[PDB]
């Protein structure tokens, strides 16, 4: 079954940046190039009287995802193109014990969510029942693994080359409406060989089963995009990622980049190049109408 | 499948022994590009897509890097830098019947050519003129596919051949290795070695590096390879080049 | 359009010469007029295809021509297998269209 | 090449006929069907076509609404049935095979092939 | 040099080429100089009933160097089980007709 | 594909019976020739088979130490000599074609040809 | 190797559908099943090899299938020609062996 429940910005600071590769640096600087949460970029800020708003966007070229809570409200995510059976689909579901990630042509609701109750005699929230999706088949991969979800938790989500490339971390904040600033890398989480077609995703939240009454009366995330960016990355002597430069944030940022350092002395330096980009296309070919007799060389009667 | 809308298998996880298949007799067109056929076994990748379908005789050169025709334009695309192998094989007594096969169709008409491992299995009405079709097939709208008929008593150019691609990709973990015997490791020599696939000569010794869970392998600011995770101890080890100098 | 073929009987000895006449009441482009021959209790068979063009197993003796809106179909020599049902045939606007048939 | 039809048949105005198309000696699907009318002492007069690879057709103005064309590529055959026939459609049928219409020289024009005609009596 | 080899197999006496031929039977160096001259021979080596003359090689453990000639019949193993010179499961006879 | 073998033949306990089969309509060298034999009101059973490329054999244990096979490429003919022969020997021989052993498909598993049975009598 | 073939006889009308079963004594590769039918007088012919693919020239009434220890042989639709014995085979072991065979 499905239930019919339909009824901002933030500063992404200097956060959204990850791991690139599988490869241990150390106490270096290395410029890379990939698909990165720009610096200082628009976040989108939803909060899913009743009012319900857990919208499907777009996936674009890949989604960096956060979330401040610790009710584990956020349980996951679905993926895919038309998110219905007509389609493969990428769902990936959190639970008390485990990780169930699956690719089926998944019949998806309007409003997918899982349900969640209080035990009065437990006195602790249970799960009840799903209401993601109505039916699912023609299922292709299944994968199981451990769970991952003022704690913040941050996700960047890619699809290349077939795979649908997971990043993660967890860590704890003292902020309320904002993200938090400073620089933390997230590290790879799982590479899944997918190998489907994603455009548009939406966020499966954990309902209380009170917001399900027929009355008019009785779940806060973070979702910017990745784009084609070179940064300069600076690994620790430990390996890890403390700091990184976006390129192309503003004509200091170029200059420590074009210099490969997080520091630049007093002085003039050549970074880049500017030139106008044309605006129009314009085709001039002769003004004649008569075609060519191709067709007379070959329906010839005699070669 | 049918090349129009051809199958793809991926592999992973598993030991790839290609000597199986190379030194066959069973096989008519064996071509490897990017890599050669007698090196397989030492090799280690990635990931390995098998992609499987059925064309005729004559078609089977369409199945190369750097090829143009309907199969190579139309069904199925190999990019110019291709790794991996073509291996193809007469199957007369399998896809041909009396009377014509019909089950096995290709694209013989699109808009534009295919990237290099696209799957177009559309069946829209392809326009040749500048009228709109409408769904409606007629002069100057074609019906995109074709069947290749295939009958017993054909010339071999008209047989149906069934052929499997087997790209090897090579991104990441390796997981598909071939059937290679592995050695103890030793420490504190000059050795040659292979860490799945990655090869090279040097000293081999205890790692201090803090490498975290995920990583394979390490570079030093010559972005070359100075430490490796083994394979199967994840120890991490550094690596020195064996002792040399100017005389 | 109307194909109007001429005379509707045609009658000569074997071994001479006969000539018959299709006509048009709009163009038809010479690849698209074709001639059939159809035998008493017999399917018609393609004769000449593209105005001028004889289809494969047709002998020599048989020539097509013309454009625009006048085509004939010449047998130079006639032989007792030749005195049949002739027609034209025309296609155009999505269609096909065929004469009413001159009997040799 | 063979094109090879049913038999004749006999049939009351209101019935329906359905006449058969046995191809061989070439790729079915590679060629048009067409089916062409001969009523006695009349000319050819074409019917319509079937494109068996998809199973797409055309009809006459004349035929159209009364006639359906299919085909059974398993068996390389094309059938033609003709609905509420009526006196005037005592005709002979034929079968006949035509190129598609991408062919480059326009073998699309004509039929080089034909079945034997098979009689149908309303 | 002259031997029989079917029509498919003449591409495969050049440079750069692989194949039964090329591998196990007669190799071409990548830097040969020389010509190579085929002719059809079908009203000379061939006869009703097959002729079963002309053997080439289809099992060898590795490729031949260029200009290499191996004449042995000693039974292929394509299996981890040594043969001991019987041929049958993973046990070939290396040596196949043209007929 | 066909296979012909030779007659039918009577013999006295401890006398040698020599079974031809000529093939035709498929290069000899490139498949194994089998035996197999069936006693009246029995089933079916594996002798052994020749390898003509090179006349290597295997025999059943059954029969083993008193059959030979051989074969004779130029006239594209296999012999299955069976010695010292007893009275329940009697049963109908037929010759059979599978692939070798390298066939990538198993061809080998299984006989797709037979020649017409021979009747021997002991 | 031990091939069973069950029943030992069959009987039923043409028109109809017959099941015809085999168990081995051990698990076979389904690559190494094959199904054969003898007509009287007549030397037998492989239908089914690999468990379920059919032999050339074989009618589509016939298939296979099964895995382990065992295999069967559907026959859709009985024909006056179908009548006849089958046997199911076996290789393995540098060996063929045949099953007793069981009379429809
Ligand atoms: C041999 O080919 C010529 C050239 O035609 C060209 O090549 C053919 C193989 C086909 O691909 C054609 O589509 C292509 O144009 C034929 O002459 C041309 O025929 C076409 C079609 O009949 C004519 O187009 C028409 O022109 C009239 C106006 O007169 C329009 O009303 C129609 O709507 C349509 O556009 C074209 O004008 C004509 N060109 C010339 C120079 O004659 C030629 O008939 C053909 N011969 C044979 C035996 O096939
Ligand atoms: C997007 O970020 C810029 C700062 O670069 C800010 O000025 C602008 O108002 C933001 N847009 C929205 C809709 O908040
Ligand atoms: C993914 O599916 C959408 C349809 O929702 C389509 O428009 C898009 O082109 C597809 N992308 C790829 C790579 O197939
Ligand atoms: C979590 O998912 C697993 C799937 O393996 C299931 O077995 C388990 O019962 C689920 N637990 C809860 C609380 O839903
Ligand atoms: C209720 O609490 C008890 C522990 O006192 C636990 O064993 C039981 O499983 C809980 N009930 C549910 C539904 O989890
Ligand atoms: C897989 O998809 C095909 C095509 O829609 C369908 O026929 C088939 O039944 C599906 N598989 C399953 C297990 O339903
Ligand atoms: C690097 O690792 C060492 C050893 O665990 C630790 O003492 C040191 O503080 C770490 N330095 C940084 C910047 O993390
Ligand atoms: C196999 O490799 C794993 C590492 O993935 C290791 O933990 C395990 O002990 C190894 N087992 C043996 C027998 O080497």
């Amino acid at each position: 079954q499905c239930v019919n429940l339909t009824t901002a910005y933030t500063n992404s600071f200097t956060r959204g940046v990850y791991y690139p590769d599988k490869v241990f640096r150390s106490s270096v600087l290395h410029s890379t190039q990939d698909l990165f949460l720009p610096f200082f970029s628009n976040v989108t800020w939803f909060h899913a009287t009743k009012r319900f708003d857990n919208p499907v966007l777009p996936f674009n070229d890949g989604v960096y995802f956060a979330s401040t809570e610790k009710s584990n409200i956020i349980r996951g995510w679905i993926f895919g193109t038309t998110l219905d059976s007509k389609t493969q689909s990428l769902l990936i579901v959190n639970n008390a014990t485990n990780v169930v990630i699956k690719v089926c042509e998944f019949q998806f609701c309007n409003d997918p969510f899982l349900g969640v109750y209080y035990h009065k005699n437990n006195k602790s929230w249970m799960e009840s029942e799903f209401r993601v999706y109505s039916s699912a088949n023609n299922c292709t991969f299944e994968y199981v693994s451990q769970p991952f979800l003022k704690n913040l938790r941050e996700f960047v989500f890619k699809n290349i080359d077939g795979y649908f490339k997971i990043y993660s971390k967890h860590t704890p904040i003292n902020l309320v409406r904002d993200l938090p600033q400073g620089f933390s890398a997230l590290e790879p989480l799982v590479d899944l060989p997918i190998g489907i077609n994603i455009t548009r995703f939406q966020t499966l939240l954990a309902l209380h089963r009170s917001y399900l009454t027929p009355g008019d009366s009785s779940a806060a995330y973070y979702v910017g995009y990745l784009q084609p960016r070179t940064f300069l990355l600076k690994y620790n002597e430990n390996g890890t990622i403390t700091d990184a430069v976006d390129c192309a944030l503003d004509p200091l940022s170029e200059t420590k980049c074009t210099l490969k350092s997080f520091t630049v002395e007093k002085g003039i330096y050549q970074t880049s190049n500017f030139r106008v980009q044309p605006t129009e296309s314009i085709v001039r070919f002769p003004n004649i109408t008569n075609l060519c007799p191709f067709g007379e060389v070959f329906n010839a009667t005699r070669f | 499948a049918s090349v129009y809308a051809w199958n793809r298998k991926r592999i992973s996880n598993c030991v790839a022994d290609y000597s199986v298949l190379y030194n066959s007799a069973s096989f008519s067109t064996f071509k490897c590009y990017g890599v050669s056929p007698t090196k397989l076994n030492d090799l280690c990748f990635t990931n390995v897509y098998a992609d499987s379908f059925v064309i005729r005789g004559d078609e089977v050169r369409q199945i190369a890097p750097g090829q143009t025709g309907k199969i190579a334009d139309y069904n199925y695309k190999l990019p110019d830098d291709f790794t991996g192998c073509v291996i193809a094989w007469n199957s007369n007594n399998l896809d041909s019947k009396v009377g014509g096969n019909y089950n096995y169709l290709y694209r013989l008409f699109r808009k534009s050519n295919l990237k290099p491992f696209e799957r177009d299995i559309s069946t829209e009405i392809y326009q040749a003129g500048s009228t709109p079709c409408n769904g409606v097939e007629g002069f100057n709208c074609y019906f995109p596919l074709q069947s290749y008929g295939f009958q017993p008593t054909n010339g071999v150019g008209y047989q149906p051949y069934r052929v499997v691609v087997l790209s090897f990709e090579l991104l990441a973990p390796a997981t598909v290795c071939g059937p290679k015997k592995s050695t103890n490791l030793v420490k504190n020599k000059c050795v040659n070695f292979n860490f799945n696939g990655l090869t090279g000569t040097g000293v081999l010794t205890e790692s201090n590096k803090k490498f975290l869970p995920f990583q394979q392998f390490g570079r030093d600011i010559a972005d070359t390879t100075d430490a490796v995770r083994d394979p199967q101890t994840l120890e991490i080890l550094d690596i020195t080049p064996c002792s040399f100098g100017g005389v | 359009i109307v194909m109007m073929q001429s005379p509707g009987t045609l009658s000569l000895s074997p071994g001479e010469r006969a000539t018959l006449s299709c006509r048009a009441s709009q163009s038809v482009s010479s690849s698209y007029l074709a001639w059939y021959q159809q035998k008493p209790g017999q399917a018609p068979r393609l004769l000449i295809y593209g105005a001028s063009s004889r289809a494969t197993g047709i002998p020599d003796r048989f020539s097509g021509s013309g454009s625009g809106t006048d085509f004939t179909l010449t047998i130079s020599r006639l032989e007792p297998e030749d005195f049949a049902v002739y027609y034209c045939q025309q296609y155009g606007s999505s269609a096909w269209t065929f004469g009413q048939g001159t009997k040799v | 090449v063979q094109l090879v039809q049913s038999g004749a048949e006999v049939k009351k105005p209101g019935a329906s006929v359905k006449v058969s198309c046995k191809a061989s000696g070439y790729t079915f699907t590679g060629y048009y069907m067409h089916w062409v009318r001969q009523a006695p002492g009349q000319g050819l007069e074409w019917m319509g076509w079937i494109n068996p690879i998809s199973s797409g057709t055309s009809y006459a103005q004349t035929f159209q609404g009364r006639v359906t064309m299919t085909s059974d590529t398993s068996i390389t055959t094309a059938y033609m049935e003709l609905s509420r026939l009526r006196s005037d459609d005592t005709a002979v049928y034929y079968c006949a095979r035509a190129a598609p219409f991408y062919d480059f020289w326009s073998g699309y024009s004509y039929f080089d092939y034909w079945g034997q005609g098979t009689l149908v009596t309303v």
